């Protein structure tokens, strides 16, 4: 969940 | 509360496949302990506010889940469970909802249009499910919010153009979805945006020019979509950029020069995209750039010389363009540069002198180029060395002083250029090296026997070169080759028995040679070799029964020899062959009684031989051409050339 790419 | 709490049980109730080990267990005494001892659970003013009950084996769906009954809730992590079906519209009621993830589940369906109902809702975190059909636009109200997850799902439409009104969002994560249409332009009113990932969607259209307003964004990822267009200058004015990913795309025109601008740029991906004209000199002005890749376009002209002033390139990756002229010294001028990928262009003129003047430089590609001269000084003492590819070039001069010694290379090709001298012993303390790649060269001399020490040798190839001598026994040595090639060069003498001990060999051409007399008898311990190249040799004598015990092999070229005698029927132990070149030789006696024992063999040639004789029943024999079957003594039982 709410990691960057 | 109570109520609350006798809603939560049932629902609880209905979850299958549950174990007394799960940390639900302490949903007991509903009446008296409730905001005080559930797992998951937090009140205030004895109403219950925040259900946590991440990753706690939970698995059902949210059909029968108490919205009516928990009004008061404001936040609800569900994720990293084995939850099913969709998800209601009645998660639009909870007003006061301020963070929602039902990530990392089995969710399908459509995301509700209501979620925009929730006016307090400042994370949303939907992630790592089968969520399809479109983006609600409603979500645009949500003008609290702080960051959006939707990614990782099977989403398809396009970006909805209200998501510009959401004024304080500061990530928004699309990536992995089926996301399509133009990038609405809106986009460019997020002035809070930090970070934006749409890659790996099927986005198509132009980067919107409006993006040079997104002052704050540190993190440009829209890498594999499928935009066109050309990259606007305006993406030079996202001053805050520290990444920008636009590779695997269909972006057309040149590179604007604004890129220069980007002053915090560190990371800059423009690979695999149908780039043009020339890279503009302002792309030196980059001076925190470390991770360069524009390769596989179409950019043509010199790369220039300002290339110099980027002082904290590491990797500059430039292979697969029309890149042409010389290769200025500033593009391998970084004390930190370590790869420096150029291969697959149109440079010419020599390698400059600043190649590896730090000493660190790691993988060096300059295969395909139209480079000449010798190597630079600072390369051969480049003892940092790892991977160096020249091949398909014209570079010039001894090869004995042109490379030093090299302790750390791994894989090095010189193959199609114009090296001479004689390889030098200094290879052998490549002790990490397991390939040498150096043919079409004008090579001398002979092979150092420290060369067949390096055991970790797996492939060497020094083939089309003028390499003399005899092969010594100690050629055994290379435990771990599977490829070797020393074919087309002036090797004499027997072929030795050594290579019997290369039982990792796989592919072996010794073809094009001065090998002389018997093939060696005891070569039958090649238990992986499935290709055998001797033609055009001066072997004799018979064709040995060893090389019959080669049970995988697949081709097996004798031909252009003096090898006499009859063909062994023993050759029905090579099932698995299917190519079988004999000609050009002084084979005599009849064919074999069997080869209708072996079905594989598709492709033979037995011609200008003293074998007489009727041809066997088999396909390759059946469908030879007068080539291969011309120029013996007596030829099938009714005197043909073609079937029957
Ligand atoms: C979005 O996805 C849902 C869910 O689809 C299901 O999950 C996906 C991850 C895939 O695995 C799909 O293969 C899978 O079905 C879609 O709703 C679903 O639609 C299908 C038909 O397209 C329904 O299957 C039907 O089932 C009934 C019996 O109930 C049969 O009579 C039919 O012959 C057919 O088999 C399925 O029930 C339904 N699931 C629901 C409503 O929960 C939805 O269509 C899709 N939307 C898109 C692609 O725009
Ligand atoms: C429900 O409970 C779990 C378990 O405590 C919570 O997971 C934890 O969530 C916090 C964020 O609220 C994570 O902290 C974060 O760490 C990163 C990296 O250090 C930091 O950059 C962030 O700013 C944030 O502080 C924490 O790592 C995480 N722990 C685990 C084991 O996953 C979860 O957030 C709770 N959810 C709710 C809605 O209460
Ligand atoms: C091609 O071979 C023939 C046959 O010689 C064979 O050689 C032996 C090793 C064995 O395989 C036997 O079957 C044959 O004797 C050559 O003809 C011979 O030539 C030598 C002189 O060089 C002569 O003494 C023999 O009597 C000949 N034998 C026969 C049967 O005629 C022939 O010279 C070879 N040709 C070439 C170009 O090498
Ligand atoms: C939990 O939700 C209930 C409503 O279901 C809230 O009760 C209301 O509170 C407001 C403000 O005090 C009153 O004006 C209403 O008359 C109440 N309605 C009912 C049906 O009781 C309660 O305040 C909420 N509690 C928390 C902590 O949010
Ligand atoms: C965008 O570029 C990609 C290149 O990755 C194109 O995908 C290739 O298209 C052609 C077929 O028309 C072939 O080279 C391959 O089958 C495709 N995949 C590859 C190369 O990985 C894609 O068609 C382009 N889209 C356009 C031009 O609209
Ligand atoms: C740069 O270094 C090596 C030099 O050979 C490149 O090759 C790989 O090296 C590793 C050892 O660390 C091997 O396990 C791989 O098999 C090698 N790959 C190939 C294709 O030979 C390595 O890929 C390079 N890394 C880059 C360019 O990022
Ligand atoms: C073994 O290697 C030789 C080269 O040493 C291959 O010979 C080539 O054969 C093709 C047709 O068969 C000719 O057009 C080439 O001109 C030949 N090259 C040379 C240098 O003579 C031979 O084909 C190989 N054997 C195989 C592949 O079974
Ligand atoms: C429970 O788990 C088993 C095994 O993974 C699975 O076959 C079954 O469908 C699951 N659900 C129910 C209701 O048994
Ligand atoms: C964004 O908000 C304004 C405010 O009234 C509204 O007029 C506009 O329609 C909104 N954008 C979209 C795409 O709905």
């Amino acid at each position: 969940e709410s990691s960057s790419s | 509360t109570v109520s609350e709490a006798n809603a939560l049980l049932k629902w609880k109730s209905t979850f299958t496949n549950q174990t007394s080990s799960s940390k639900l267990s302490s949903w007991v005494n509903p009446n008296t302990s409730f905001c005080r001892s559930w797992y998951g659970v937090s009140c205030v003013r004895n109403s219950i506010i925040r259900l946590n009950l991440t990753n706690t084996d939970i698995e059902g769906t949210f059909q029968d889940f108490p919205f009516s009954a928990l009004p008061n809730l404001s936040y609800v992590d569900l994720s990293m469970n084995r939850f099913s079906g969709t998800i209601p519209p009645q998660f639009g009621d909870f007003s006061k909802l301020i963070y929602f993830d039902l990530s990392i589940n089995q969710l399908v369906g459509e995301i509700p249009s209501e979620l925009g109902k929730l006016s307090n809702l400042e994370t949303l975190h939907l992630v790592e499910n089968k969520l399809n059909g479109s983006i609600p636009s409603e979500i645009g109200r949500l003008t609290k919010l702080h960051e959006i997850a939707l990614y990782d799902n099977l989403l398809t439409g396009p970006i909805p153009s209200s998501f510009g009104n959401l004024t304080n969002l500061a990530n928004l994560y699309l990536f992995i979805n089926s996301l399509s249409g133009p990038i609405p332009p809106e986009l460019g009113n997020l002035s809070s945006l930090a970070e934006l990932c749409l890659d790996r969607n099927k986005l198509t259209g132009q980067i919107p020019s409006s993006f040079g307003k997104l002052k704050n964004v540190t993190l440009l990822n829209m890498f594999e979509n499928n935009l066109t267009g050309e990259i606007p200058p305006e993406i030079g004015d996202m001053s805050a950029l520290d990444t920008l990913s636009l590779h695997t795309n269909n972006l057309t025109g040149s590179i604007p020069s604004s890129l220069g601008n980007l002053k915090n740029l560190a990371i800059l991906h423009l690979y695999l995209n149908k780039l043009t004209g020339s890279i503009p000199e302002e792309l030196g002005d980059m001076e925190t750039m470390i991770d360069l890749e524009i390769s596989e376009n179409k950019l043509t002209g010199p790369v220039p010389g300002s290339f110099g002033k980027l002082t904290k390139l590491e990797w500059l990756f430039l292979r697969d363009n029309h890149l042409s002229g010389p290769i200025p010294p500033g593009i391998a001028n970084s004390s930190v540069l370590t790869v420096l990928q150029l291969d697959t262009n149109n440079f010419t003129g020599v390698l400059p002198e600043t190649i590896c003047r730090s000493g660190k430089l790691e993988n060096l590609t300059l295969d395909d180029n139209l480079l000449s001269g010798p190597i630079p000084i600072s390369l051969t003492n480049c003892k940092s060395l790892i991977r160096a590819r020249f091949k398909g070039n014209s570079f010039s001069g001894d090869i004995s002083e042109s490379f030093g010694e090299y302790p750390n290379l791994n894989f090095i090709d010189l193959s199609n250029n114009k090296f001479r001298g004689q390889i030098s012993p200094k290879w052998e303390k490549s002790r990490k090296l397991v390939a040498f790649i150096a043919t079409d060269n004008n090579i001398t001399g002979p092979i150092p026997p420290e060369i067949w020490n390096m055991t970790q040798l797996n492939q060497l190839d020094l083939s089309s070169n003028n390499i003399s001598g005899e092969l010594p026994e100690t050629i055994s040595k290379l435990t771990r080759v599977s490829k070797l090639q020393l074919n087309g060069n002036q090797l004499s003498g027997r072929i030795p028995s050594g290579i019997r001990s290369l039982a990792n060999l796989e592919y072996l051409d010794l073809s094009s040679n001065r090998f002389s007399f018997q093939i060696p008898a005891t070569l039958d311990s090649l238990p992986r070799l499935y290709y055998m190249n001797l033609s055009r040799n001066d072997l004799d004598q018979n064709i040995p029964m060893g090389l019959t015990k080669l049970s995988q092999l697949q081709t097996l070229d004798l031909s252009h020899n003096n090898l006499d005698g009859e063909i062994p029927s023993q050759f029905t132990s090579l099932q698995n062959l299917e190519k079988l070149y004999l000609q050009h030789n002084n084979l005599s006696g009849p064919i074999p009684s069997s080869f209708s024992e072996m079905k594989s063999l598709t492709h033979v040639d037995v011609s200008h031989n003293n074998l007489e004789g009727p041809i066997p029943d088999n396909a390759a024999f059946k469908n030879a051409r007068p080539d291969a079957l011309e120029g013996n003594r007596d030829l099938c039982g009714s005197n043909t050339t073609q079937g029957l």
